[PDB]
């Protein structure tokens, strides 16, 4: 059986947790308890491999910035999160990905833009503006809701999928 | 009237460059002997804005930055005395484990064995800092104090919380985690000690945030010890503020 290391990254408040909670707990969380460092394990079925995720929920408050060095050399994926009303968030995406690469050394690392919080009415953050950024990056991007389940499988799976475009053949 | 200036400027700075806002806005209203009164405004403005207290000095906003940089301006000095002696103690030790993953767990080493210096050793910082009152530097109570005063206005039934979960988040377990890079050390930990620092902030924060592991199956043991130390981390909130 094969391992994939996924890491969720992104801003605080974004909703990595409750993105990863919903895909292991299969429940919505509605309080707001900012993470440190968490670790997952589940086993998936994708496009009929059965596989093992070994999940990292980061941090998004930046005075646990000295953190993201080594969980970024130990992952192999990377999930950048933002909230689609929240404009910081998109604009932290930017520092995040610059420094993934530069700890990998690598112009080029499994990586998938997501865009959480969709089931929002106000959007301050359009869909044209990350489709045109992810195509800036070379990456899928796939827009979420926690609250609805919706596109998180389609999110971690594709981040898979990056990876095995990443491996040699 | 200084403090209704630099209001209306602080408008016009954008996101990309609140650190050095928060930076200059404090240590000019410190020179001016006003920072009471620049907590206040902008502590102020981010409880009249938020709809709940669940999404309150969470992210980072620009009166969290401040907040942040209150704390390590203020209690730097404070949180390297209180921390170095303990953190030269467990690395200098012998045999100690605090893997408590069991997935990530050596064969050799015992699980319940682990759990109990990971336990050990969080008494012995959690007791420090709840025994740290009469070395607060002054500067720093009064921080605590005006957010304390301020969600107050609002939120009478979650004051203490919002100053201890605060205070853990965003300048104890920051330090813990990194001590090297938080300048208490002078050396990275060896790998083993970064695993159970880490750990540790984890049951700590915890305990300041009044909630008990619910997340990853791995830590629910220690919510026996989290219960049993919920009072004693109040009381000490409580005199801060
Ligand atoms: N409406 C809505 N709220 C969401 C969604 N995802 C998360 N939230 C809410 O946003 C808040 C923060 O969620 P959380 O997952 O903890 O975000 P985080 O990125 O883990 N925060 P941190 O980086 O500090 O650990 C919570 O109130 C959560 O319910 C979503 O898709 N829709
Ligand atoms: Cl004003
Ligand atoms: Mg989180």
């Amino acid at each position: 059986m094969t391992e994939y290391k996924l890491v969720v990254v992104g801003a605080g408040g974004v909703g990595k947790s409750a993105l990863t909670i919903q895909l292991i707990q299969n429940h919505f969380v509605d309080e707001y308890d900012p993470t440190i460092e968490d670790s997952y394990r589940k086993q998936v079925v994708i496009d009929g491999e059965t596989c093992l995720l070994d999940i990292l929920d980061t941090a998004g408050q930046e005075e646990y910035s000295a953190m993201r060095d080594q969980y970024m050399r130990t992952g192999e994926g990377f999930l950048c999160v933002f909230a689609i009303n929240n404009t910081k968030s998109f604009e932290d995406i930017h520092h995040y990905r610059e420094q993934i690469k530069r700890v990998k050394d690598s112009e080029d690392v499994p990586m998938v833009l997501v865009g959480n919080k969709c089931d929002l009415p106000s959007r301050t953050v359009d869909t044209k503006q990350a489709q045109d950024l992810a195509r800036s990056y070379g990456i899928p991007f796939i827009e979420t809701s926690a609250k609805t389940r919706q596109g998180v499988d389609d999110a971690f799976y594709t981040l898979v999928r990056e990876i095995r475009k990443h491996k040699e053949k | 009237g200084e403090l209704p200036i630099a209001m209306a400027l602080a408008n016009v700075v954008p996101c990309s460059q609140w650190d050095e806002l928060a930076r200059v806005l404090v240590t000019l209203f410190d020179s001016r002997h006003l920072l009471y009164q620049l907590l206040w405004n902008m502590f102020s403005k981010e409880v009249e804005l938020a709809d709940s207290m669940q999404t309150l000095f969470r992210g980072n906003s620009l009166a969290s930055k401040i907040m942040t940089f209150c704390f390590k301006v203020y209690g730097a000095t404070y949180l390297q005395k209180l921390l170095d002696p303990l953190l030269r103690i467990v690395i200098t030790w012998q045999h100690v484990s605090f893997e408590v993953d069991p997935t990530r767990l050596e064969p050799s080493e015992s699980l319940e064995e682990n759990q109990r210096n990971l336990l050990q050793m969080t008494e012995k910082f959690f007791h420090a800092i709840i025994s740290s009152s009469s070395e607060f530097p002054p500067q720093l109570r009064s921080v605590c104090h005006c957010l304390y005063q301020v969600v107050s206005q609002r939120f009478p039934q979650n004051s203490i919380g919002a100053v201890g979960s605060a205070m853990f988040l965003r300048f104890i377990n920051p330090a813990i985690v990194s001590p090297y890079e938080a300048g208490i050390l002078d050396k990275k930990p060896p790998p083993r000690i970064e695993r159970g620092l880490k750990l540790m902030s984890k049951i700590l924060q915890s305990i300041a945030n009044h909630v008990l592991f619910t997340k990853e199956e791995h830590m629910r043991p220690f919510n026996d010890f989290v219960k049993s130390n919920f009072d004693a981390a109040r009381r000490f909130f409580l005199d801060i503020a």
